[PDB]
């Protein structure tokens, strides 16, 4: 066992089944001046994780962890090979080298939901 | 300036009574005074009326004068009328006054008693509601007295002018 | 290849929170939230961090938390308004008082009582760096009474600082650099993951570090710019020295009613001898801590530089005099015999050094213009004992360096507890492409 | 709600300082123009003055310079002094209220119940009974009962007369 | 047909919110959001929507934010209770104009000393309007008001020159802003368009004319809540500005005076020169022409043929009857009797004389005052007069002549002339559909 | 691109097609007196969108923007079809019509999802 | 046999939580939202084992009344510049007439002013020189004449997420468990009062008298007596007092005695003997079952040495009453129409209300006469025991601590928190 | 309709089909600082909750089945008598301990069933 966030420096690969012991910790982790702090503190980690889930559920993936999505790789924001992703890279420099194209993907993955969600619709009216 | 008020209005029961002002030259409000209780206003600008008034009180104002005009008066109208405006210089100023009164009773002549020194002229029984004496002299206001009748009395160290009836 | 997405990944950013207060006195850590011990400190195998200390934000939070619960302490103290009166002071000379004891004036003056009618004569003993002339005997007054008035502080609340810990808020994370010789900035290997910082004690000092953690493996020298002249050269020692600073004389406290309800608490007459507080310095020691300084310098600054030690320059008493406190009263230890060395580079027990530590009892604390704290006497004799584990240095400038110790700027003290601390912001989401799709 | 009180009715002579407080129960001190007014048979209904919440008085232009109106705002009050009262201000004093804002069309409201003041004019005389009927010629306090009547007579001396027609007299501060 | 549930659709109902605000002081702008500069208005096509400005919660919003915001800037500050004390006042004689002759009185009083066992003799020049005699060479005085209550004096450090605040809106509720160019305050609005957040409000307190402020974009528009009733007061709105310029002609000097450890009182030197009192100026052409633009506009209301007058004011307070502002940090008064005093029948200038207190009385509190302090030097001034206030006299239901007098009295009727074309509504995404269409 | 509540005015046959920038713009899209009310605003907001989500969750709609159901429509709660309501009202004026009988539909469609899930497990027990 | 996963299930845990507060005055509208008509949904087949002196919502109580209590007085005059020295003269030698130097609005002018003290507020600083009881130890605030520390009902509600269920036991005495449990939204409307030895206008018991401790065997703890039927009483204030104000400074005023109207009589009220008698018949007969038919119950006045502890100290009308209950205290019993008990009451206007070390309140004097009218609902015992097998027993008022009087009112409710997550085993399985 | 707690002593075969009226009662309500850190509270005592039947698989239903075989060790009783003679508090009182090697073996389930499809799915 890792421990929560043990598995940074691990790869792709050996990270990617540790995702709920993280994900435990994203809402809470604890049992005069310091009330509005924590108060404060209570509310945007709250607002974050909302925010995360509403983002999550935008796209038609609420309530999984891995979900796939119909939109395919460009192979121009990274071209190189898939098993040299999952088994020779860590998820820092991923991020550090996709921060740049993260917002057109935000959009994309809109898209093809609300778009699957018509065709849904349409072919449900049979 | 002073506004100018008519000094005595005398009407009938169920007639209808007009009191004027003049030498205003902005909205006019009427209070109503009754002896012993506090004034109260019954047209509080040129022709409104608040609340708890009876329809009978009405009132307008053309040109400088306002006039007020009691709808089928009763017993009960029968009080002391002021009118006021506002200036510029002092902030309200008063009318004259007023006095309605309702006949209920017929009219009646005074007796007058003359005695000499060992003077006083005593004047009783009348209702016109006014007596003016004329002969040192102090005059006594019309005050009332037994079976709805009214007194006055003259003092000097007597002619009584009643209307059109001296005695 | 298409897009899959994850929801959980380790992926951290630099940011800055709100970070609260844990604890198992003025520092209210009864109001903090109540830690269980330590159950867990993940260590990080594969990570490489880029730490920072002299753009750290959890030293300005730590300022802004002390200065907050000082104010907040001192809030339902008796406040001293009536105390600035005429003080008629004369000088004393009861029996034995050496020729570098001029000072410690008896003050009488014409005070209220509780009730408003009536006025009673008391005495008091006020040291000479608190009392001003106005002009048998002369006339005098006390020194902040035209600037504010002072808050005495309660004689139930204490001083000593207990350890407090800073935790970090849900969706945020502590690392920890576990390197043994880290100079503050660059790549810090081995990087530790905690919840909650260690036992920081938030000690008040101008010159040398009081309670603190000592260092690795060496005497390591840490500064945001070593060329630069206007920066202050923090020195973090590897072994303690121990420094001995007591008050031998024999107080008497009195109390003087001052109004419905109030105390103040006024130093009475002296129950035996009149000597001067002093700070003993083991002498072998210190040259030893001397020497370890001096060789790191050495190394820092040029193999063959000659460096030179002297004492302050000049400035307010807060400033070029060691300032702390031992219980409730505030010494202030010359240390000018602790930097009086010259360090050739050609030559490469019992005894100790004394420093004479005079005494104040009226407290401008965080040197903001409108604040006072009037320390209240402590009767019998205040001794104290307590590492010597750093010390803030300024190069003042060829082949000759003169160095002389720092002073204020209690954000300096600080850094030198949070210099392996650094605060993150987790982003868990992904989107890595897989060899999946969707129905 | 409001209803507003003054003080008992009074008696003074001349050359002298006149008193009198108001009390407002119910509703607030501010925004409000607390005023003060008089009734009398010579000259009629007449303005004195009002006073706002902040001090700010405004005195009628025949009264000023003997007027003085001060207001109490933490014990709701707000009191009158008429300075070098003579014998022609024997009236009765109200108090009213006028909203904040524009006085064009503003009319008084909130009466009080008025306090009659009348001015003694410096007499205190006991009875003098003359035979005719019979005639009283001065007295000053009003104790008079004649037992075997005209009301009484308003002198230019302050002394009090009148007579009966168809005896006993009666005085209760001179026992006559 | 069965029911489908669609989430985030475009409706929208009426509801009340706590709005926070934004920026780009009394005011406090240094704690305020921080606005981003960014395309925020966009445009809703097809929509009317129902606007009263007479019932809007965010002028009454407003009013308790501003309200709550002043007396917070002067709990650190000095409060003047040992000042109120036996004033012993003399006559000023020194240069006088004979227009400000008796307005300055030269008191002289004791006070304590920063020492509690001493005292001193110091002087002062208080104005007429903030001293009251007692004693009903020398007369005894007393401030206006240390009967009432003792209150603080406001810091030097601090201003009260208004600066613009932006008044964003909560998750879940948006702001409508009205762009309909003929707008009236009441009634349905064709061209609706949504913003994130309001623009620039400037808080500048007046009573009779609208200091400042945005204007108009055709032409002058006149906004009541009902006109035919003469108890509810006129907001004109001009299309252009007329340009007022203060005028304090006096060279004051401010001398700290010690009444106790670190607080200090700043009364009144000499003045250096003559004595003048305070004016104000306005064009006389450009008035006329904005008068006769606004009687004009007000004879669509009134009959298109009644011979509209004006005349000064008829309030009993200085605050009513007075157009009253702050310039410099001096709270000025001016008599304005010579604007509204015309008749029409269907580079000279305007001095308008001043006067000026110190015992500041703000939204018309019980026993809560100012002691607003001096300024050094003289004190100048360029305002715009974007706005009237007036009111109508009225005793007649048919009417050939009607008066209108300038109003004043509430704070509130200001802040609505600015916050008329917008509203705050609540976003209710939820909604049900028929659809041929079912589940499995 | 309209923008957010940039199509209140078309037909809600297109504007069913822009959920995403209205269900996306809410969640956030003393010693002051702007501390606690915006506070307090924050919290109000917060639990505004979790009553809706909550509401959606119960009728077995969690996660999705467009869901179909198996309650019939009534023909008392209106009378209008297919061709003119989706293409020539607005959702504003739809909102106006059925305002009266929404509590009823809220209440069938929670009976219809508690009816289908004890169903599912009733199949399953087989 | 697989597990399912079940939510919102009813299973509930006990737990502390703050709770709310819904309803010029003791508590303010200022706090408060409305409380419209309730829920009283009857859990049917449920035993809930109850405890009413390990309860937290009378320290919830406790703390918030003193709270609230503070914050009334934030707003009203610190009577600090009249601690000065009184030259006072002279029930006899109770109401004494006191003269002193007091300052004006003007700081320069000093003023000359009389007043009249009650003998329990001023104490001597050695004769006819005397100063207030308060002025060694701390400043007093003087109570704002417009707010009124009338009693009227307060309702806590709960937050969501936790639930308050009351118990409907008619026989139910403290403890144990309780087969009527009920749920409810907010608690009914209790009247918060200040009260010693006697509970004053407190809700009855339907049935019979009931007698609730802690301990009844040990002596050491307080015995809480509930009634059936309410005792009245009703009080007079004979003495016409006159309000005058003297002017402090800038804006305070002090409201202190005038003249006194007419004669000077004590302040005295009373209790039905008829009623009172057989009360205390009900209270023995109900009191014989936990300790032997054959026990010798006997009653004594008191044994404290403070003022509000001896005396039965309550709120009559705005001023602050301490009568002597001597001769309702006074009774044997032994197992076998319009008089009144008359007891004297003592006045007190410098006031330390909750105990409190350093804050006090001097209370403003009230015009006319004031008069009670109350209903005795309880009673606070304290048993003096001495000997295992006792045929007298000693039962003696008690009082002391203020939580007493509010846990005759919430001893029904409990306040538990919801868990709705459970696990059992369903024969299913997920595809 | 029962109520809020209407089926507390009912049996867990009559007392699952109401629990809707629990749920939908958990946020705001027959059921300063104070009510900001009781809504706070409230909310995050909601969320927890809502995360736990997320992180399971069972998000978005109330009655949700797994996989999980049900040792004997926990409890051996009958199914018949479980669900008939038994109420929730009850049985929450006889499984109190055993929760969290559940929980634990609910989420490794969860955990390689999402691992299998993401397999199955990738051909
Ligand atoms: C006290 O010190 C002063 C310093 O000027 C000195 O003059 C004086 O003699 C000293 N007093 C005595 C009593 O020696």
């Amino acid at each position: 066992f890792l421990g929560f966030l043990g598995a940074a420096g691990s790869t792709m690969g050996a990270a990617s089944m540790t995702l709920t012991v993280q994900a435990r910790n994203l809402l809470s982790g604890i049992v005069t001046v310091w009330g509005i702090k924590q108060l404060q503190a209570r509310v945007l980690a709250v607002e974050r994780y909302l925010r995360d889930q509403q983002l999550l559920g935008i796209w038609g993936c609420s309530g999984k962890l891995i979900c796939c999505t119909n939109v395919p790789w460009n192979s121009s924001w990274s071209n190189r090979n898939l098993s040299e992703i999952w088994d020779n890279m860590t998820w820092l420099q991923w991020d550090k080298e996709i921060s740049n194209y993260t917002q057109i993907i935000y959009g994309l993955l809109e898209e093809s939901q609300n778009q699957q969600e018509k065709n849904e619709q349409d072919l449900l009216a049979l | 300036y002073e506004l100018t008020q008519p000094p005595s209005v005398s009407v009938s029961p169920g007639q209808t009574a007009t009191i004027t002002c003049s030498g205003a030259s902005t909205n006019v409000c009427w209070y109503q005074v009754k002896p012993g209780q506090s004034p109260e206003v019954v047209i509080f600008e040129n022709y409104k009326r608040p609340s708890g008034i009876p329809d009978r009180f009405s009132g307008s104002k053309s040109g400088s004068t306002a006039t007020l005009t009691i709808r089928g008066t009763q017993a009960i109208d029968e009080a002391d009328y002021y009118c006021q405006v506002w200036d510029s210089f002092s902030t309200f100023v008063f009318g004259s006054g007023t006095q309605v009164t309702v006949l209920g009773q017929p009219k009646a002549n005074p007796t007058v008693t003359l005695f000499p020194p060992s003077l006083v002229c005593l004047i009783s029984d009348f209702y016109p509601g006014a007596v003016t004496v004329a002969w040192g002299v102090e005059t006594t206001t019309p005050s009332k007295q037994s079976n709805n009748k009214y007194a006055a009395s003259s003092y000097l160290s007597c002619q009584v002018t009643h209307e059109g009836s001296t005695v | 290849l298409w897009v899959t997405v994850y929801y959980g990944v380790p992926v951290w950013k630099d940011a800055e929170t709100t970070l609260f207060c844990a604890s198992d006195n003025v520092w209210a850590t009864h109001a903090c939230v109540p830690t269980d011990p330590n159950p867990q400190e993940i260590h990080l195998e594969n990570v490489t961090e880029e730490f920072n200390m002299w753009k750290n934000n959890m030293v300005e939070q730590m300022h802004t938390d002390i200065i907050s619960l000082w104010d907040q302490s001192l809030k339902p103290c008796v406040k001293l308004t009536p105390l600035c009166v005429t003080l008629q002071c004369t000088n004393v000379t009861n029996n034995i008082t050496d020729d570098m004891r001029g000072e410690l004036k008896n003050c009488s003056f014409n005070m209220t009582t509780e009730l408003r009618d009536k006025k009673q004569k008391v005495y008091s003993l006020f040291y000479r760096l608190d009392v001003v002339q106005i002009n048998s005997n002369k006339e005098y007054r006390l020194i902040n009474c035209n600037t504010s008035a002072c808050t005495q502080a309660c004689p139930k609340v204490s001083f000593e600082p207990i350890p407090i810990h800073y935790c970090a808020p849900a969706g945020f994370a502590i690392l920890k650099c576990k390197d043994k010789k880290f100079n503050g900035t660059g790549p810090c290997p081995s990087v530790s993951t905690v919840q909650c910082t260690h036992g920081i004690k938030p000690v008040v000092s101008t010159q040398l570090l009081l309670n603190g953690s000592l260092a690795e493996e060496e005497v390591m020298i840490r500064s945001e710019n070593i060329t630069n002249n206007a920066k202050n050269i923090l020195v973090q020692f590897n072994t303690p020295v121990q420094i001995n600073c007591t008050r031998p004389n024999n107080n008497t406290r009195k109390s003087i009613r001052i109004g419905p309800g109030q105390a103040f608490y006024a130093t009475g007459d002296i129950i035996g001898d009149i000597r001067q507080a002093h700070c003993n310095v083991s002498k072998a020691t210190w040259n030893e801590t001397l020497g370890k300084v001096v060789k790191q310098l050495r190394k820092h600054f040029g193999n063959n530089t000659i460096i030179r030690f002297a004492n302050s320059s000049g400035g307010d008493l807060e400033v070029t005099t060691h300032s702390f406190n031992c219980g409730g009263e505030f010494f202030y230890c010359n240390t000018s015999g602790l930097f009086n060395s010259t360090w050739i580079s050609n030559t490469s027990s019992n005894d100790s050094i004394t420093l004479p530590c005079r005494i104040k009892q009226i407290i401008n604390m965080w040197q903001r213009i409108g604040q006072c704290m009037y320390a209240p006497p402590i009767q019998g004799v205040i001794r104290c004992v307590s590492n010597i584990t750093g010390l803030i240095l300024t190069r003042d400038g060829s082949t000759t360096e003169t160095f002389r110790p720092g002073g204020g700027d209690m954000r300096d003290n600080w850094r030198s507890e949070l210099y392996k601390y650094k605060v993150v912001k987790i982003e868990p989401l992904g989107v890595a492409p897989t060899r999946c799709k969707r129905r | 709600q409001v209803q507003l009180q003054e003080s008992g009715p009074g008696v003074v002579k001349s050359s002298e300082t006149l008193s009198l407080t108001c009390t407002v129960s119910g509703g607030s001190m501010g925004g409000t123009y607390w005023s003060w007014l008089r009734l009398s048979p010579g000259k009629g209904l007449e303005w004195i003055g009002y006073i706002f919440h902040t001090g700010e008085t405004n005195y009628s232009p025949s009264l000023k310079g003997r007027v003085s109106i001060s207001v109490d705002t933490s014990e709701d009050q707000f009191s009158l002094r008429l300075r070098s009262v003579t014998a022609a201000d024997t009236a009765v004093y109200f108090c009213a209220s006028l909203p904040r804002g524009q006085l064009v069309n503003a009319y008084f409201r909130n009466w009080g119940r008025g306090s009659l003041v009348s001015v003694t004019a410096a007499s205190t005389k006991g009875p003098s009974v003359f035979p005719l009927g019979c005639l009283v010629k001065d007295y000053f306090p009003e104790p008079v009962t004649v037992s075997w009547t005209f009301p009484a007579v308003l002198q230019s001396s302050g002394l009090y007369s009148l007579s009966s027609v168809v005896c006993n007299v009666n005085h209760k501060p001179s026992n006559t």
